[PDB]
């Protein structure tokens, strides 16, 4: 009996260890109302969380507590974890030990303060923080190979060979789902359809998930988009109003492969995956090309795998065979790994206990992280 | 054609026209179409069903005001064509549009359909030699005569902050919010009804804009002025009747700096300025704080510069020099910039010829913009 | 001044500028290392009359004809 | 030749240029090509798409930085051509390349293709009378005015140790390691992200280099200073914001002494020096240990001399006299050596003439360099 709780910037995936898929999946947001001095009606919650805030988007100002895999407002994150254990999962945190997930190369204060809350506020019996990328490999039953776990908050590239990780080869890029969502708003505003508010940004994320797809040749796709209106698809908003996004459909996910569009002055998700493999030892490169995994929900774009293969193959040597690993459950790839890890009898020892926390302090986490 | 170019500012509130030779705009009239309020069947009433600028101001109470441009976007194009036709009337300028070339001043990050249709009208309806769409912010710097400078241009329709350093505008650091002078006029009408004076009519909305422009001071501390008993300064209406404004005077334009009070999800005028600087690169931040320029009519509020300086200082880093350099001609700054730009021999290269638009296509106007 | 006197909607009796108040090697002094003063004029004089023999010079990774020592002798 | 020969110390971090005979290099500017990343909209902005040296330093925030040479190997030659062109331009020495001979200063044990292309550019693109390529270490000994000494030259790009006894330099005892000042700045950036301050931008990476030079001390005992709670020393960024560096201050420069931290299997700077002496013949070991000369900018770290003297003493034999001598101008020591060598009449014989290069080709340069 143990709890796996993925603390993703976009969506918080929580559930019991051993189960196939996560029990409760809700958007990680806190909804505070745009209140005036006028008195409010009955059935009023001071701050709404998750699926409740997703229902009452109209009035509530949606504030994401985790920004680029860094917890900015801890009071907000506490209210999400309270919604996770007590309401969503229907379980006491004192009974079950809780596994959390942190992105690699995050600030040290993040891991420090995270565990402090779990030990003091919720009074958990044991707490282990893990790298999202390390878990994602277990999903595919692969010990060897690199992963390109692109989330809503961040995208990170962690090469692991024969159950041994290369820490110095790890590269983090701040370009992620929320930056693409923010980019899609700007180009939709250029077409005509203006989306400004926090509630409207959530509707633009629903537009992104459904329509947007990765093009094989961007320049070739822009030529077909100009000539014919075949790529132009219609989407119905919450309001009866319908919109035809056009070429901006395949223009949004292009930002992943060339950040110049967003204006970050950084390497693309294809180029960073190559650079990470080159930073590793020369011998093991072979297996990393052969076992390139794509994880998170930012790798569920239709035809990212095809475009990824093409771009890596061009950069990589001709003799090498480049196979991209795209399992059907990419969105729940971080959690399903956690469920496999927590269930294993070997992992029982690796848990950090309250007694261990009390004596040493919150600094113990940095030793027993990975 | 060598004959003098005609600058025209597309201000949502007030459109400012004139020749490039003039130091100031000779002809500047309100941007609204005036039709008779009662649907005219009979003779001896207001004939034509069109009253623009000074003719409208004379017979204002009889007519019904309808603004053609909202939030820096043209809603009714038929109305805007009549307005631009009145610019080339016997009343203002008194010239052929076919002879003189034109310069438009569209707000930043507007819809591309707005720019394309604006060009189509000025090339097809009027037989213009050449047209050039420009950004309102870039012009404001030419007027003042400095290359580096952030331009907080608070218009009637839209308030936007564009950072430009050494003649280089960062397009990602641009910030645009719809809460502008027109919204302040709308919110003042609500507070005037809370004082007990209704301005229900579209004509009666114009005198609320006059009340705002005459008497509305921005308090340095809003909470202290609320507790203090007001003088209740009397304003005289067109009919002759007096109205005591009282606390509505100062707590109306406050909604610029704090738009959450009414319940509008926006950043605020102090916030968009700071955010635009913070979004730009770290090296430039100090110079961009050291060079801020106020543009448009919604900066002329009494004690605006006093409040903004205080509200920017607390958000901005400690011990940083913040100079908010307002010109004396803030309202007419955007046009004077265009008048200087138009006069230069470089402008001859920048504009798009009528034959160029026929051959090249639609993109011609967009690609030459920058 | 007379230009802005003509226009109606102009700021009168207002300050133009709103501004804030104007606010007014450790290794090279180490014990471990011995600090030398570089005098190129002195150095130039010491090497002044020193020459090199560039005849039969080959520093390259050429195997032929045993070992070589570049810069044979002066004068 | 009557015209003085120009000394150019082609350093990875800073390229130092000047005329032979001069006591100090008159014109020393940072080695990078700055291109504007933001768009030009206004007229009168900064002219050219290439900014090099002091103009690039002033307008750093505007530009995207790109180092042409990495680890003493010219990666992009087009860029290296533009910086050498800028040395001869009006801003720096302001003379024709055809009239003055050149003295280039490359690192030891660099690729042969680098020396070949370096010559090709300096003879074809610039029609120079004569070029001599020399080692950095050999010059550093002429500057101090000593015939016997080992030269530990820790530069920005590469750190190397060359044992030189009574004029002769031992080519098999040369020790070179890629880990250097620029890897310390790269390793500092990684630890600053762990502390929770991000510097993703190429312009922001120059601020990390500024933080390194100002606030970073090498602790005499590494394991001792790790455990003890450190005083969190605040540093002021260009914008004004304060960062607490904390443990990253002293952990960052330790990379030079322990290359295992970044994860490269190479010798430490302390191991490089002793290995270079131990590789030399038995008789000269005592004289080389007595005569150690530190060079390059990366030796200027606070407590470098103290730590190195501690580390060398443990690896070196018992009861041997270890005197580490530092010239006050460590940074400019390499160039001053070049000026003294260039001023001698013996340098005339050492040169490769144009005709000599044109006849034999690449071989002539390889024959006469060490
Ligand atoms: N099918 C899809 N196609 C395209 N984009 C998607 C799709 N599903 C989700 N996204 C986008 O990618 C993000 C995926 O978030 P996800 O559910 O993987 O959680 P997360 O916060 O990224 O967690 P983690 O970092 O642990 O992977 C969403 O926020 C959304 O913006
Ligand atoms: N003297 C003034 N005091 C206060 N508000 C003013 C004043 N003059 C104009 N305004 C406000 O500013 C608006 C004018 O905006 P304007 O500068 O013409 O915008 P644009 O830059 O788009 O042309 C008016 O409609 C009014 O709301
Ligand atoms: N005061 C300082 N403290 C620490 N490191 C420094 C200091 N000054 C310069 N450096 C480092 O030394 C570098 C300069 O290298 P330099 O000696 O000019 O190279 P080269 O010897 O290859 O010509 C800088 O880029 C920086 O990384």
């Amino acid at each position: 009996a143990a709890l796996v709780v993925d603390n993703g910037s976009g969506m918080c995936k929580a559930g019991f260890a051993g189960d196939d898929a996560p029990r409760a999946v809700f958007p990680s947001i806190v909804g505070r109302p745009r209140h005036q001095g006028v008195m409010v009606g009955m059935g009023q919650k001071d701050s709404y969380v998750g699926d409740e805030a997703q229902s009452k988007r109209g009035i509530l100002t949606l504030k994401y507590p985790i920004e680029h895999g860094i917890v900015t407002n801890w009071d907000d994150m506490e209210k999400i974890w309270h919604h996770t254990f007590y309401n969503e999962l229907r379980v006491a945190p004192e009974e079950h030990p809780v596994l959390l997930t942190e992105a690699p190369l995050n600030p040290k204060a993040n891991r420090e303060k995270m565990t402090q809350i779990m030990f003091e506020t919720f009074n958990t019996p044991a707490m282990y923080v893990a790298i999202q990328a390390v878990l994602s490999l277990y999903a595919s039953g692969r010990t060897t190979g690199i992963v390109m776990d692109s989330g809503d908050g961040v995208t990170h590239t962690v090469p692991i060979y024969e159950g041994y990780a290369l820490p110095h080869a790890i590269l983090r890029l701040d370009l992620a789902g929320r930056d693409l969502t923010d980019y899609l708003m700007k180009i939709l505003t250029e077409r005509g359809y203006s989306f400004t508010t926090t509630a409207e940004r959530e509707i633009v994320r629903d537009i992104k998930e459904k329509l947007c797809y990765v093009a094989l040749d961007f320049e070739q796709e822009m030529a077909t988009a100009a000539s014919s209106s075949s790529l132009e698809k219609s989407y119905e908003l919450p309001d009866g109003q319908v919109i035809t996004i056009g070429n901006e459909r395949f223009r949004c996910p292009e930002a992943l492969f060339q950040p110049s569009f967003l204006g970050m002055e950084s390497c693309g998700i294809h180029e960073t995956t190559f650079n990470s493999i080159m930073k590793c030892d020369v011998d093991i490169r072979k297996d990393l090309y052969a076992n390139t995994v794509l994880s998170g929900g930012t790798t569920m774009y239709p035809g990212i795998a095809d475009r990824m293969q093409k771009e890596i193959t061009a950069l990589a040597p001709s003799t090498m065979k480049i196979k991209i690993i795209a399992p059907p459950e990419r969105k729940y790839s971080v959690w399903i790994g956690g469920s496999i890890l927590a269930s294993l009898s070997t992992f029982q020892q690796m848990w950090i206990s309250k007694q261990e926390y009390d004596e040493s302090g919150p600094s113990i986490v940095h030793r027993k992280c990975f | 054609i060598a004959n003098q170019p005609v600058v025209i500012d597309n201000g949502s509130g007030v459109i400012k026209a004139g020749f490039a030779g003039d130091q100031i705009p000779k002809y500047c009239f309100p941007n609204y179409v005036g039709r008779p309020k009662h649907v005219r069947v009979m003779a001896g009433a207001l004939e034509g069903d069109i009253f623009i600028g000074p003719k409208a101001e004379e017979h204002r109470g009889l007519l019904s005001i309808r603004y053609p441009m909202e939030h820096g976007i043209v809603k009714d194009w038929n109305d805007m064509e009549r307005i631009w036709q009145y610019v080339y009337s016997k009343d203002q300028l008194q010239t052929f549009s076919e002879e003189h070339p034109v310069l438009l001043t569209e707000a930043p990050l507007n819809p591309r359909k707005n720019r394309e249709r604006a060009a189509e009208v000025f090339f097809e309806t009027f037989n213009v030699p050449a047209l050039f769409i420009s950004m309102q912010a870039v012009l404001s710097l030419y007027a003042t005569g400095r290359t580096t400078g952030v331009v907080l241009d608070s218009g009637d329709g839209v308030t936007h902050a564009v950072p430009i350093y050494e003649g280089f505008a960062m397009p990602h650091s641009i910030m645009r919010i719809d809460i502008a002078g027109r919204d302040v006029s709308r919110f003042l009408r609500l507070y005037l009804r809370k004082e007990g004076y209704d301005f229900h009519s579209s004509s009666e909305f114009e005198i609320v804009k006059a009340i705002k422009e005459r008497a509305c001071y921005l308090s340095i501390n809003p909470q202290k002025d609320e507790t203090l008993e007001t003088e209740k300064a009397q304003y005289y209406l067109p009919d002759g009747s007096t109205i005591e404004i009282g606390p509505s005077r100062f707590r109306a334009p406050e909604l610029l700096f704090r738009p959450d009070l009414i319940g509008e999800e926006s950043e605020g005028i102090h916030e968009v300025l700071v955010f635009a600087i913070q979004k730009s690169d770290m090296d430039l931040r100090r110079t961009l704080f050291s060079n801020i320029v106020l543009s448009g009519g919604s900066t002329l509020f009494k004690g605006f510069g006093d409040r903004l300086l205080s509200e920017v200082k607390k958000l901005a880093p400690k011990d940083v020099k913040i100079r908010i350099s307002a010109p004396q001609e803030r309202l007419y700054s955007t046009w004077i910039g265009g008048s200087i730009l138009a006069s230069l021999d470089t402008f001859k290269k920048m504009w798009v010829s009528k034959k160029e638009y026929e051959e090249d296509g639609a993109r011609s106007i967009h690609r030459k913009t920058f | 001044d007379p230009k802005y006197a003509d226009l109606p909607g102009i700021a009168r009796n207002e300050p133009d500028v709103y501004e804030t108040s104007d606010l007014p090697l450790e290794e090279l002094t180490s014990t471990s290392v011995e600090h030398i003063i570089v005098n190129p004029n002195a150095a130039y004089d010491k090497f002044k009359d020193k020459r090199v023999g560039t005849k039969g010079l080959d520093f390259s990774d050429r195997i032929g004809k045993t070992k070589r020592t570049g810069y044979e002798s002066g004068e």
